[PDB]
């Protein structure tokens, strides 16, 4: 399993 | 044995061809469990091993999901890189990113991970501590401040210590059969002769699971490190993995050489010698 | 910045003439990511060849493992034909049971 939504640069 | 779970992105720019192509692979260990692709007919995540199709519907929509909404994120950072670094936007460009778990037999957290990578090139890590970053340059220190003012590292954090360890248990469960077990090299030393008097020992492993192993050549008993010929840990194609190490010898010389094993479906550590 | 690809070509089995198995294209440590790979029968073009899923190491190389199915016999010249944006010309590699 993933972690949630990745965040920007 | 000890475990890891690991993710790997790859989003790659490629003006005039396109949107930047987003590739996201899961590995158990040295297992490939799942992929998603954007350039797939249809995007989405997909098993490639057997233990993890019964996994429930809402699994492939909710991971669908995050690869889709990573796909746009990743994208916006090629572009980020873009003005970060002041390049054009004519070239092609890579952004990278491993994260991922490891864990003790016991089953519990002894390392997670979350870094990114620019063109190959390190840009930001997380560090071993789980609450601060390291920064590879000027830009990756903008990144840096981001990340902190909204907590990321914390979220990291709560992910690799919670929820990495809890899939990770649960995958090495139903994948029982096949992660949890070790094969062993099948060994064997093979005789080249090659001016009348040189020759090619070289010492085979074959058919070993996982891909970690040690193979080393001694001569009296002796390290030969700078002697011995090392190709790198190879995949067979059937999950197995394939390596050898060589050395050149003088004729007649074949016996003061033995070669050594290591590898954790191995009871002991391996020495063996060239037989007629 | 660019990294040029190591290249194995070897068989999935040891080699016997006349079993059929699987002949092997590694290609790994390379960067850029995008790069040509082709198997080779008697110097002709082997067709519908699969690749695994692009991942990369430690380093952050990438790796590819491209095969098919074969049944190698005495005659029959077998290669890897390999191209990469670090390469001003494409590289040849040959098949060698015993490597």
């Amino acid at each position: 399993e993933e972690a949630g939504a990745a965040f920007s640069f | 044995g000890s475990h890891s779970m690991r993710y790997f992105y790859t989003a790659m720019s490629r003006p005039g061809r396109g949107e930047p192509r987003f590739i996201t692979v899961g590995y158990v260990d040295d297992t490939l469990f799942v992929r998603f692709d954007s350039d797939a007919t249809s995007p989405r995540k997909e098993p490639r091993a057997p233990w993890i199709e019964q996994e429930g519907p809402e699994y492939w929509d909710r991971e669908t999901q995050i690869s889709k909404t990573n796909t746009q994120t990743y994208r916006e950072n090629l572009r980020t890189a873009l003005r970060y670094y002041n390049q054009s936007e004519a070239g092609s460009h890579i952004i990278q990113r491993m994260y991922g778990c490891d864990v003790g037999p016991d089953g519990r957290l002894l390392r997670g991970y979350d870094q990114d990578a620019y063109d190959g090139k390190d840009y930001i890590a997380l560090n071993e501590d789980l609450s601060s970053w390291t920064a590879a340059d000027t830009a990756a220190q903008i990144t840096q401040r981001k990340w902190e003012a909204a907590r990321v590292a914390e979220q990291d954090r709560a992910y690799l210590e919670g929820l990495c360890v809890e899939s990770l248990r649960r995958y090495l469960e139903n994948g029982k059969e096949t992660l949890q077990r070790a094969d062993p090299p099948k060994t064997h030393v093979t005789h080249h002769p090659i001016s009348d008097h040189e020759v090619t020992l070289r010492c085979w492993a074959l058919g070993f699971y996982p891909a970690e192993i040690t193979l080393t050549w001694q001569r009296d008993g002796e390290d030969q490190t700078q002697d011995t010929e090392l190709v790198e840990t190879r995949p067979a194609g059937d999950r197995t993995f394939q390596k050898w190490a060589a050395v050149v010898v003088p004729s007649g010389e074949e016996q003061r050489y033995t070669c050594h094993v290591q590898h954790e479906g191995l009871p002991k550590p391996l020495t063996l010698r060239w037989e007629p | 910045i660019q990294r040029t690809p190591k290249i194995q070509v070897y068989s999935r089995h040891p080699a016997e003439n006349g079993k059929s198995n699987f002949l092997n294209c590694y290609v790994s440590g390379f960067h850029p990511s995008d790069i040509e790979v082709d198997l080779l029968k008697n110097g002709e073009r082997i067709e519908k060849v699969e690749h695994s899923d692009l991942s990369f190491s430690k380093d952050w190389s990438f790796y590819l493992l491209y095969y098919t199915e074969f049944t190698p016999t005495e005659k029959d010249e077998y290669a890897c034909r390999v191209n990469h944006v670090t390469l001003s010309q494409p590289k040849i590699v040959k098949w060698d049971r015993d490597m």
